[PDB]
RNA sequence: UGUCCCAACGUUGGGCCCGGUGAACUGUACAUUCCAGUGCGGAGUCUGGAGACACCCAGGGGGAAGCGAAGACCCUAUGGA
RNA sequence: CGCUCUAAUUGGAUGGAAGUAGGGGUGAAAACUCCUAUGGACCGAUUAGUGACGAAAAUCCUGGCCAUAGUAGCAGCGAUA
RNA sequence: ACCCUCAGAAGGGAGGCGAAAUAGAGCAUGAAAUCAGUUGGCGAUCGAGCGACAGGGCAUACAAGGUCCCUCGACGAAUGACCGACGCGCGAGCGUCCAGUAAGACUCACGGGAAGCCGAUGUUCUGUCGUACGUUUUGAAAAACGAGCCAGGGAGUGUGUCU
């Protein structure tokens, strides 16, 4: 897996991470992409939202095929990726919860780095015609989150 | 407080007339960088020089713009051949004995990268006080 | 509207391929130029074969297209653009420092560049940009 | 015999596949295979007085 | 008697948008092209011009002498059956 | 010029070897060498030998990986739940 | 180990051991293809063998390179004048003299200047040249054949005889 791919000071940060998520690794950069600079709590309202369907996520660079999005500021394409944004939301727990055990106010911090890293794929084959199989894998994705002090 | 080389960094050589001329004319005049044909198209294709062998070969044919061809007439001035560019003779040295029959006028000396820390002071402070220069000296605060 | 021109040149009476290749020449010296009565430029030969040539370039095209001006403005600007390579940085710099005018308006009457002035009184086998232009179809906005 | 054990067969034109002898579905036997032979190779027979 | 004149409207499953799952073919490189020319005589890439702001969605497949298969035709081999 | 291992002669290394990454110098060049970081135990030079000794290519072999693509399929069957 | 978090013997946070956890379990080292984030350069009016050689922008901790810029002056190969004087030509222009002079690449010396400053490196712009590579072929950029990319693997060897 990662490691923090960031330097973070101890003193005005809080961090957290996410494990081999079997889960889109391209709706993962694209969450990450659209939260990054966000507040924690702002983060935490904003995938409801998308969750709920009522906030697009714009995607950027994985977006073949994908319909146009009116929400989307400044780009078009965007779509509504609920699990990815689920995993967030737990990345987000964590990372707030971390936050307060420290004596930081978590959802007001600052998300000053988030990423995510495809670190694998869970096998798998899919029977084809003409007697012959093919890959049906699953991504695995880390995902390292670094809140900060306003 | 702050960081200093040991021996005489400054050190240079003294050249006949000629020598410093050719040296002048090396540094001046230069040369192609002479890497293998295509190397930048392809990344399994490194830089290392081979004689471009296709019957097609654009570079082969001598094509202006395709890279020149290792020749002969390429090579640099015999009298200066080798020099560092600061025109001493370099003398490779592992150890305090190979320091022996160095001229530090004509010669600075290179200490191997695989001796130590601890032979590399004793090789640095009696090549200084043989008025020999170490092109790769320690830097220590002082 | 306002065109800082270091010259203005009138096109009245002269051949317009001889003034073209100077006021390209010029504007790629780094001189902004001004044409001044375009649709008073002349260029020699007979009507008939002239009308035809412009004629079949105004029929050129296909979907990617071969716009071409019909009005004596763009024609001469057309004219000039061939003599620059105008796809070139320093091309289409010298192209869009000039411009050129259907009459004159500026204050200050345009020069007559050397060698592109025609004797009406003897020459009768010659055309105006405006006929051509008419010819092609134009809206005489002059 | 070392890399020689093995009937692979080479399936000839038709598949989109170089001419390489192969055993369920793996190369094997020339020199270019991983598991192939020796081209040339150290030999017994070799006089090296 | 919708085979046709000559096509229309409708029904169901797709198609389109959304959540989840999630391959393959194919890939020397570069690549926004078009008209002509040239070239081993069938060029997105050479030459001259023309056109050309970038990205994205849907479409029917004009071109990539598109992808797929070391041509079955034909000849050649001091080949095979 | 470079690679392996042998021999003689002779050196380096936990005060940091090989390797790797980035960077400096030399050689027409094969390639040599230094610096910084990483690494944490081995490594050379000269001479005479040795040879399963140098790859961009073989629809080459094996493994890994990108685009393809969040695309095709997860509808069609007289059993539409 | 303990504590916080969590649906949680998961994972995460904090913490502990050790010279080292970027030695934390298929765990020595950890290349390339390649992916995420990010830095430098370019960038939504513009053209394609991706470069070579020249020359400009912008970018650069140290180390292992230390040069480079401008006045002037010295030297100065080939080449080589303007102006002016005189004489020709219908004319464009030429001849003689001034003069093989002034000039003239490199190199050096005095004085002055630069430390992102010179080299070098990354990227980009301008100029010149430029339709890969290898093979087949009289002729290949080829609408002839091969390869998606990278790493590793991948082809004159042995005995006998003869020369
Ligand atoms: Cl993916
Ligand atoms: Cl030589
Ligand atoms: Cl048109
Ligand atoms: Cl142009
Ligand atoms: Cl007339
Ligand atoms: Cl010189
Ligand atoms: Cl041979
Ligand atoms: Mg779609
Ligand atoms: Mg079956
Ligand atoms: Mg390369
Ligand atoms: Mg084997
Ligand atoms: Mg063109
Ligand atoms: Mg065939
Ligand atoms: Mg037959
Ligand atoms: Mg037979
Ligand atoms: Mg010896
Ligand atoms: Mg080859
Ligand atoms: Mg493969
Ligand atoms: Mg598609
Ligand atoms: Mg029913
Ligand atoms: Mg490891
Ligand atoms: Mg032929
Ligand atoms: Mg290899
Ligand atoms: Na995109
Ligand atoms: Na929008
Ligand atoms: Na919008
Ligand atoms: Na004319
Ligand atoms: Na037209
Ligand atoms: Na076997
Ligand atoms: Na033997
Ligand atoms: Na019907
Ligand atoms: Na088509
Ligand atoms: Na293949
Ligand atoms: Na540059
Ligand atoms: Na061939
Ligand atoms: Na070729
Ligand atoms: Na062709
Ligand atoms: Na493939
Ligand atoms: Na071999």
């Amino acid at each position: 897996g990662i490691s923090y791919s960031v330097e973070a000071d101890p003193d005005t940060t809080a961090k957290a991470m996410l494990r081999e998520r079997q889960m889109s690794f391209k709706h993962s950069k694209a969450i990450a992409r659209e939260i990054k600079g966000k507040t924690a709590g702002e983060a935490v309202d904003y995938l409801e939202a998308v969750i709920e369907g009522d906030q697009p996520v714009p995607f950027k660079q994985h977006n073949s095929g994908v319909g146009h999005k009116s929400k989307v500021d400044g780009w078009d394409a965007g779509r509504y990726p609920e699990k990815a944004s689920k995993a967030f939301l737990d990345l987000l727990e964590n990372a707030v919860g971390n936050a307060d055990h420290q004596g930081f106010d978590g959802e007001a911090m600052t998300i000053k780095h988030v990423a995510a890293h495809k670190v694998g794929e869970q096998q798998g084959r899919k029977p084809r015609a003409m007697g012959r199989a093919s890959a049906w894998n699953s991504p695995q994705v880390d995902v390292e989150l670094i809140l900060e002090e306003p | 407080t702050e960081l200093q080389a040991r021996g005489l960094t400054e050190k240079t050589p003294d050249l006949s007339d000629e020598d410093a001329r050719l040296l002048t004319q090396r540094h001046r005049v230069g040369k192609p960088q002479f890497n293998r044909q295509d190397h930048h198209k392809k990344k399994r294709v490194s830089t290392s020089w081979r004689k471009p062998r296709g019957q097609l070969s654009k570079q082969r044919r001598g094509i202006k713009g395709k890279g020149d061809t290792v020749e002969a007439g390429f090579r640099s001035p015999t009298a200066v051949r080798g020099k560092h560019p600061s025109g001493f003779e370099e003398v490779r040295v592992h150890n305090v004995d190979d320091l022996e029959g160095v001229d530090g006028d004509t010669e600075a000396v290179r200490i191997a990268s695989k001796v130590g820390a601890r032979k590399r002071e004793r090789i640095e402070e009696e090549a200084e006080d043989a008025g020999i220069r170490v092109l790769n000296p320690t830097y220590v605060e002082v | 509207a306002e065109f800082d021109a270091d010259v203005i040149v009138d096109a009245r009476d002269c051949i317009m391929g001889r003034v073209a290749s100077q006021v390209a020449e010029q504007a790629l010296d780094g001189e902004t130029v001004a044409v001044v009565n375009a649709e008073r430029a002349v260029i020699t030969g007979r009507e008939e074969q002239i009308v035809e040539k412009y004629e079949k370039r105004v029929d050129i095209g296909n979907d990617n297209g071969y716009f071409y001006p019909k009005r004596p403005d763009g024609i001469f600007k057309r004219t000039i653009r061939g003599m620059l390579p105008h796809k070139k940085q320093r091309g289409r710099e010298a192209f869009e420092s000039v411009r050129v005018y259907l009459g004159n308006p500026y204050d200050e009457d345009g020069e007559v560049l050397d060698g592109t002035s025609l004797d009406r009184l003897s020459n009768i086998k010659f055309v105006t940009l405006g006929e051509i232009s008419e010819t092609l179809g134009a809206n005489k906005t002059w | 015999y070392a890399g020689l054990r093995t009937p692979a067969e080479s399936f000839g034109s038709g598949r989109g596949q170089a001419h390489v002898p192969k055993l369920d579905g793996r190369a094997r036997r020339v020199p270019q295979a991983v598991k192939g032979r020796s081209a040339h190779p150290p030999k017994t027979e070799k006089d090296r007085s």
